[PDB]
C-alpha cells in the first residue's frame, strides 16, 4: 500500500503562519519530485509548487500568487516534504494535496511527466469571522413583467439563517437560494417571490428574516422606489 | 583565473551526431555552475556521484564536455548503468561516473520540414561499446552466415540510420541537445575550481 | 493560461462522450505530453491518462486519449452512471509551468436539457445609503448543473468582486445557483448599465439593469 499522507492543517488567522507536512510510505522517496497542488472550495485544481531531488541542480519553483510567501523543503532522513505558509491571506483557504511526479523518473525531461499517487488532502481555512447579525435589504421590481419581489441577507454568521414571507402566509412562488461563501468568511443569500402585478396595489408583502444564532429578527417591506 | 568558457560548447551553432559525439577539454579557469544553470532553461540538469550543493567549492584536474544530439525518449539512456541502442552502440558511461549531464529541447534548431536526415545513429554492432568509447566505423554489418565482403546486399546492412526529426511530432521524438561534463581528478594541480 | 475546458459534457446511458482541452502553442502545440485526471465528489484526483495515449493498469479501457495540434481529447465509451465526476487535464508550459484545465462535469442524462431562467436585480437605495452596493444575479431551472458566469459594466467585463456559488439540486431534479458582484457607489454611477451573462450548454442568457430606472 503505497501512501502519501498530509497533516498539519486547520484554522489560521489572516496573516498567520502554518506548516503542512507530507509523509510517504512504501517507495524510494529520494528519487521522486514532489508537487503541492491546492483546490479552493468548489473550484478547480491549482498547482502550488514543486521540489526536485537531491542530485538535481535547481531550487523549488512556486506559483506567482504565492511566490515569496510559501516555502517548500524536504527531509529525506524522515521522508517528509514540508510546505511552510507565511503571511497567509483569506484567498489561501483550500484543500492541499501532496503528490509525486512519475515520468520525470522514467524520461528525465520536464516536458514529459504525470502524477500517479495523490494524498487525501488537508483543509486550510483562513478567516477572522465571528457571530454577527445580517444586513437585510428589500429588492423592488422593475417593469419586468407578474413581478419578482426579493430581499437580500448579506454578511451574516454563522450558518444557517431562515427567511419567510408575510409571516408564513405567502408560500406559493417563494424561492430561497443557497448561501454564498465570501472571501471575508461571511455568508450571503437572497430570497425571491413571484407575485401578481394587479395585487401589488392592495396586498402588502413583507419578508421576515430570523437569525436565531444572534437573536436577530428583521421584518422589511418591499416598496417600489423611484427618484 | 577568468570564467570557464562554456559558451562555445552550449551555444555552438552545430552539434555532432550521437555516434560521432564531440569532446572538448576545459581547464585553467574558474567554473561557476550557478551561472551555467541560470544561463538558459534546460530540460535536464542531473549530477551523478557529486552533490550539487558542494559544486562551487571543489577542484578538479580537468573537465571534459561531450556534446551530441539524440531524441527525447533516449535521454534516459544517458546515465550510468543504462541499456539501449544509444547506451550500447553510440555513447556509454561508466557505472562509477562522476559528473553532470545536461540536456535541453532543440526542436527549433534541429527540426526541418520533411525531416532532418543529417543526424545519424549506429544501429548494428558486433559488440557493445566500452565506457567513453567513440566508434565512427562504416563497415558493412554481417547479419547472416554468408560473408559480406563489403557489398551492400541483404544480410549485409549499413550500420547507420537516420533520425528524421519532424517539428509537429510529440516531444518524445523531438531532437534534444545533450552535453555531459566529466570531472577528472588526478595527482596534478587542479586547474578548474569554483569561485 | 488556464487551458479551456467545457463546463459540462452530457450523454444518455451508453453513449460515447468526448471532453476537449485547448491549449497554446507553448504547451500542447509543442508536444508536452498531456495528462488526464478524474475527481469523484469528495475524493482526491486520480490519474487516468498520461502521455496523451497511455492507460495505467487498472484503469478501464473505455477511456481513450488523443492529441491534435494544440488540443487534446478524452473519449469515454459506454457511459455509466458511475462515471459521473469531474475531469481535469494538465500540461507543462515553458513559462507558466504546470497548468490544469477548468474542469468538466460529466452528467448522465435522466431528463432533457433545460435552459436557465436568470433574474437580475439593481443595488438597492438603502444599501447605497449604507455606502455599499450589491448586484446579485440568480440562475435557476437549468439541467444539467454546470454554467459559466460573466459580468459586464456597460459593455466591458468586470472581474473584481465576483462571487460564484455552486449548483444545488432543486426539488424537480434541475439546478440553480447565484452570483454576486459588489461594487462601490461611484463605480455604479460611472457606468450606464450592468449586465449579467450566463453560458449554459453553449448558449448564453443575459440580463441588464441600469442606474437610470427611476
Ligand atoms: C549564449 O548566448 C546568449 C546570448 O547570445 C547568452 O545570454 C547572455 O546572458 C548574459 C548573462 O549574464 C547576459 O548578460 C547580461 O544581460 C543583461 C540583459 O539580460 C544585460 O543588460 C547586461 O548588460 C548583461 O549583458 C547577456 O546580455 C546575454 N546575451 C545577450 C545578447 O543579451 C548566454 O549566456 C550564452 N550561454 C552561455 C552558457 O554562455
Amino acid at each position: 500500500e503505497v501512501q502519501l499522507v498530509e497533516s498539519g492543517g486547520g484554522l489560521v488567522q489572516p496573516g498567520g503562519s502554518l506548516r503542512l507536512s507530507c509523509s510517504a510510505s512504501g517507495f524510494r522517496f529520494s528519487d521522486y519530485w514532489i508537487n503541492w497542488v491546492r483546490q479552493a472550495p468548489g473550484k478547480g485544481l491549482e498547482w502550488v509548487g514543486f521540489i526536485k531531488t537531491k542530485a538535481d541542480f535547481g531550487t523549488p519553483a512556486y506559483a506567482e500568487s504565492v511566490k515569496g510567501r510559501f516555502s517548500i523543503s524536504r527531509d529525506d532522513s524522515k521522508n517528509t516534504v514540508y510546505l511552510q505558509m507565511n503571511s497567509l491571506k483569506t484567498e489561501d483557504t483550500a484543500v492541499y494535496y501532496c503528490t509525486r511526479d512519475r515520468g520525470i523518473l522514467e524520461w528525465l525531461i520536464i516536458e514529459a511527466g504525470w502524477f500517479d499517487v495523490w494524498g487525501p488532502g488537508v483543509l486550510v481555512t483562513v478567516s477572522s469571522a465571528s457571530t454577527k447579525g445580517p444586513s437585510v435589504f428589500p429588492l423592488a421590481p422593475s417593469s419586468k413583467s407578474t413581478a419578482a419581489l426579493g430581499c437580500l441577507v448579506k454578511d451574516y454568521f454563522p450558518e444557517p439563517v431562515t427567511v419567510s414571507w408575510n409571516s408564513g402566509a405567502l408560500t406559493s412562488g417563494v424561492h430561497t437560494f443557497p448561501a454564498v461563501l465570501q472571501s471575508s468568511g461571511l455568508y450571503s443569500l437572497s430570497s425571491v417571490v413571484t407575485v401578481p402585478s394587479s395585487s401589488l396595489g392592495t396586498q402588502t408583502y413583507i419578508c421576515n428574516v430570523n437569525h436565531k444564532p444572534s437573536n436577530t429578527k428583521v421584518d422589511k417591506r418591499v416598496e417600489p422606489k423611484s427618484c | 583565473t577568468n570564467l570557464c568558457p562554456f559558451g562555445e560548447v552550449f551555444n555552438a551553432t552545430r552539434f555532432a551526431s550521437v555516434y560521432a559525439w564531440n569532446r572538448k577539454r576545459i581547464s585553467n579557469c574558474v567554473a561557476d555552475y550557478s551561472v551555467l544553470y541560470n544561463s538558459a532553461s534546460f530540460s535536464t540538469f542531473k549530477c551523478y556521484g557529486v552533490s550539487p550543493t558542494k559544486l562551487n567549492d571543489l577542484c578538479f584536474t580537468n573537465v571534459y564536455a561531450d556534446s551530441f544530439v539524440i531524441r527525447g525518449d533516449e535521454v534516459r539512456q544517458i546515465a550510468p548503468g543504462q541499456t539501449g541502442k544509444i547506451a550500447d552502440y553510440n555513447y556509454k558511461l561508466p557505472d562509477d561516473f562522476t559528473g553532470c549531464v545536461i540536456a535541453w529541447n532543440s526542436n527549433n534548431l534541429d527540426s526541418k520540414v520533411g525531416g532532418n536526415y543529417n543526424y545519424l545513429y549506429r544501429l548494428f554492432r558486433k559488440s557493445n561499446l566500452k565506457p567513453f568509447e567513440r566508434d565512427i566505423s562504416t563497415e558493412i554489418y554481417q547479419a547472416g552466415s554468408t560473408p559480406c565482403n563489403g557489398v551492400e546486399g541483404f544480410n549485409c546492412y549499413f550500420p547507420l540510420q537516420s533520425y528524421g526529426f519532424q517539428p509537429t511530432n510529440g516531444v518524445g521524438y523531438q531532437p534534444y541537445r545533450v552535453v555531459v561534463l566529466s570531472f577528472e581528478l588526478l595527482h596534478a594541480p587542479a586547474t578548474v575550481c569554483g569561485p | 493560461s488556464v487551458l479551456t475546458q467545457p463546463p459540462s459534457a452530457s450523454g444518455a446511458p451508453g453513449q460515447r462522450v468526448t471532453i476537449s482541452c485547448t491549449g497554446s502553442s507553448s504547451n500542447i502545440g509543442a508536444g508536452h505530453y498531456v495528462s488526464w485526471y478524474q475527481q469523484l465528489p469528495g475524493t482526491a484526483p486520480k490519474l487516468l491518462i498520461h502521455e496523451n495515449d497511455k492507460r495505467p493498469s487498472g484503469v478501464s479501457d473505455r477511456f481513450s486519449g488523443s492529441r491534435s495540434g494544440a488540443s487534446a481529447s478524452l473519449t469515454i465509451t459506454g457511459l455509466q452512471s458511475g462515471d459521473e465526476a469531474d475531469y481535469y487535464c494538465s500540461v507543462w508550459d515553458r513559462s507558466l509551468n504546470t497548468l490544469f484545465g477548468g474542469g468538466t462535469r460529466v452528467t448522465v442524462l435522466g431528463q432533457p436539457k433545460a435552459a436557465p431562467s436568470v433574474t437580475l436585480f439593481p443595488p438597492s437605495s438603502e444599501e447605497l445609503q449604507a455606502n455599499k452596493a450589491t448586484l446579485v444575479c440568480l440562475i435557476s431551472d437549468f439541467y444539467p448543473g454546470a454554467v459559466t458566469v460573466a459580468w459586464k459594466a456597460d459593455s466591458s467585463p468586470v472581474k473584481a468582486g465576483v462571487e460564484t456559488t455552486t449548483p444545488s439540486k432543486q426539488s424537480n431534479n434541475k439546478y440553480a445557483a447565484s452570483s454576486y458582484l459588489s461594487l462601490t457607489p461611484e463605480q455604479w454611477k460611472s457606468h450606464r448599465s450592468y449586465s449579467c451573462q450566463v453560458t449554459h450548454e453553449g448558449s448564453t442568457v443575459e440580463k441588464t439593469v441600469a442606474p437610470t430606472e427611476c
